[PDB]
């Protein structure tokens, strides 16, 4: 596969620097056909071969962007086990791989990004558990990787978080993510932690390991001094550190 | 009351049948006239029930009618017809179970209150604005903080009803309602408003210190030439008084409130508390003055001097503010402002404040005059903090190097010497090894963050670029 990356990235260094070549539909093919190979519809391509993909996808959606509607390439399976590997291989690459962040220069604008917000909400509620934690991931990233274009839609989401809460989907999940919303303090945090202290933290829990979770994000809320604003990079190998955990948990035949 | 409480839990049950079917908007629904026509019955003979209120609880159901009513609230924006009335009903609703209220639910009365400002129309939110600082907020803040040591949310969740008024509301009426009574009705305020400035959302960073500065209007930096005067404050409209049967109800404002519910109902033909005013007040002021806490007026000029008269400060800007409710008046009711540990978080907004200075940022001068006010470099901030400080500081510099041939741009690099030389000059005298520390190319990792580390390329380019900004600091002196 190292070679056919290298062809793949000469497409992608192609398309990099002559835009205008876009326009054939031997390229859409190409598109096509390496994203149904990389999603396999046991054996899966290694990392140069699936950022030269992403990296793909990425170019064919800043460039033309009047076409391609996001619906069929972020596209649908009917089946939830290939709608978490979309998840895994598809959308969480294309999240990291996205986010630049040069004021100068474009990117993905707001209703493909509000599109992908209610994508993954609908994976994560109904409108078992290594999908969920896989979407946990993407709405992770999602949250950290789009600050700045986010600025209509807080409310919304966060009664969505709070249903999310309610229904206690997939466990110590939530709570790792309620750990990590109170601990680099996102603006989300806002609307959250008196949720946390009068709801979730008044409230007790009953399970032992809950228990146990539940006076860690209590030790960890509780101290109200300066937190920790970090580096993020970091963030971002704790990404690839969870990709390459539940990548070897996926091969493992169970 | 045998049929009261009997039509008013049939008409729940109506509501609970009409819940339980899937709401799929078969017509007839009844439309928000004809759920006003109804619930105007209903209001009346909440009014004489009302009328004999002095613990006077009737057998009426008030916890399901909270879902039932905010179930409602979120089927306002799916009615067409009959919107206006339909507001005045769920306000007339609300504010009648408010002495009827039950003390397991009021505490999460004023944060599901603003949670449906958005589903409103703006239209109706001048009702909204000329309603809840009458009804809602005042006897949660009067009712339910005698009984302290719980978790209340005006500690926790005031920042996220603030942070939602400065979301989706463009007015300074309704900003700057809900800022005065807020701030005069609790204290601590100014560290929950910093804790939002600090950590809110980057769409509420230029009003949460825009509105701050009506009632704050001490950050200008002296000789402060200004060409922000974008929007000058106007405040809000004189409230309209409800006692129908007094003399002056027309125009002044109110600067006491009267809670007393029998006389207040059977005399105003409206619901309690009852606004009054200066000269309306003073009638039932001599036996029932316990009840009547003060209130205070608009004040469309918030003096930038200070407001005591007998000033003593050589800065007649003057920062603390204290919001005592003792000697207020002697202006036209207006609010008197006044003139250690905490510091650091209050340098942590700072930090907050000028990360997403990169793109009218008048912003800089007001972390300018913040720095250098309160704010003290000591043994009592740590290394981590002191590390944070210089790199974010040494960004803004490099950052202040750009911003070319702009009104604000020149402002900024006016004010860049001689008012941050001097606090370099103390960080040379008492902390130059942390700064020669964080001076090398990769230092510990409580060091080098924020800003544009999150990048999938080289990051010998950002050393490049360390090294482009150590040039342009060198001739800084």
């Amino acid at each position: 596969w190292e070679p056919a990356s290298n062809l793949i990235e000469g497409v992608c260094l192609t398309l990099q620097r002559q835009p205008i070549i876009s326009f054939l539909p031997h390229l859409r093919s190409l598109i096509n056909v390496c994203v149904n190979l990389v999603m396999g519809v046991y054996l899966s391509p290694p990392l140069p071969f699936s950022t030269a993909v992403v990296r793909l996808v990425a170019l064919q959606i800043q460039a033309l962007k009047e076409d391609f509607p996001l619906s069929h390439v972020i596209s649908p399976f009917t089946n939830q086990e290939r709608r978490e590997g979309m998840l895994l291989n598809l959308l969480i690459p294309f999240v990291l791989t996205v986010g630049s962040g040069s004021k100068d220069s474009p990117w993905l604008e707001q209703p493909e990004v509000q599109l992908l917000l209610q994508t993954v909400i609908n994976v994560l509620l109904p409108p078992a558990e290594s999908t969920s934690q896989a979407a946990y991931l993407a709405l992770k990233v999602i949250l950290v990787c789009f600050e700045r274009q986010l600025g209509s839609q807080w409310y919304w989401l966060s009664l969505q978080v709070k249903e999310m809460a309610l229904r206690k989907v997939g466990g110590l999940a939530l709570w790792d993510f309620l750990d990590f919303i109170v601990r680099t303090r996102i603006p989300i945090f806002v609307l959250l932690r008196p949720f946390i202290q009068c709801k979730l933290l008044a409230q007790p829990a009953e399970n032992h390991e809950e228990l146990s979770a539940r006076q860690h994000i209590a030790d960890q809320l509780e101290r109200r001094f300066i937190p920790r604003p970090l580096c993020k990079s970091s963030l971002i190998a704790e990404f690839n550190s969870e990709l390459k955990i539940l990548k070897e948990a996926v091969h493992s035949g169970s | 009351m045998s049929t009261k409480a009997e039509q008013f839990a049939s008409k729940i049950r109506y509501l609970q049948e009409y819940h339980n079917r899937v709401l799929h908007n078969i017509y007839p629904v009844p439309s928000g006239t004809d759920i006003a026509n109804t619930l105007k019955y209903f209001s009346q003979t909440l009014l004489s029930i009302l009328s004999r209120t002095g613990s006077d609880y009737p057998s009426l159901d008030y916890q399901g009618l909270y879902v039932t009513l905010v179930t409602l609230l979120d089927l306002v924006p799916l009615l067409q017809h009959g919107q206006h009335d339909l507001g005045q009903s769920i306000f007339y609703t609300t504010t009648c179970l408010l002495p009827f209220l039950n003390d397991d639910i009021l505490s999460t009365l004023p944060y599901t209150m603003i949670s449906t400002l958005a589903t409103f129309p703006p239209f109706l939110h001048k009702d909204i604005i000329e309603y809840l600082s009458t009804s809602f907020l005042p006897m949660a803040i009067l009712g339910s903080s005698r009984r302290e040591g719980v978790p209340a949310h005006v500690n926790l969740s005031a920042s996220s009803m603030l942070m939602i008024a400065m979301q989706y509301t463009s007015n300074p009426v309704y900003h700057c309602q809900l800022l005065e009574c807020l701030m005069k009705y609790k204290q601590e305020v100014w560290k929950d408003l910093l804790y939002v400035i600090a950590y809110g959302p980057s769409q509420v960073k230029p009003p949460a210190v825009q509105m701050l500065f009506h009632y704050w209007p001490n950050l200008k930096p002296p000789g402060a030439i200004s060409e922000y005067r974008g929007l000058q404050y106007t405040a809000w409209n004189p409230i309209h008084c409800q006692h129908i049967e007094c003399h002056n109800a027309i125009n002044k404002p109110a600067v006491k409130m009267c809670i007393d519910p029998s006389l207040s109902v059977a005399l105003g033909d409206k619901p309690p508390p009852l606004y009054l005013c200066e000269e309306c007040s003073e009638r039932i002021a001599g036996d029932h003055s316990e009840w009547l806490i003060d209130v205070l007026l608009p004040q469309a000029e918030i003096s930038a001097i200070c407001q005591k008269k007998n000033c003593s400060s050589h800065v007649r800007r003057a920062v603390v503010t204290c919001f005592s409710a003792g000697c207020c008046g002697r202006h036209g009711n207006r609010p008197v402002r006044y003139c250690a540990e905490e510091l650091v978080c209050a340098v942590e907004a700072v930090i907050s404040l000028l990360k997403e200075a990169e793109f009218q940022r008048l912003l800089s001068q007001f972390g300018i005059w913040f720095l250098v006010s309160l704010c003290t470099p000591s043994e009592n901030t740590p290394t981590e903090s002191l590390a944070r400080l210089v790199a974010m500081v040494f960004q803004w510099f490099h950052s202040t190097a750009y911003m070319m041939d702009d009104e604000v741009g020149s402002l900024v690099e006016k004010l860049k010497p001689q008012f941050v030389t001097k606090w370099l000059k103390t960080v040379c005298d008492v902390r130059f090894d942390v700064m020669v520390m964080c001076l090398l190319p990769k230092p510990m990792e409580f060091a080098r963050v924020g800003g544009y580390w999150d990048k999938s390329c080289s990051t010998v380019t950002q050393l490049k670029e360390g090294l482009n900004r150590i040039l342009c600091l060198i001739p800084y002196n």
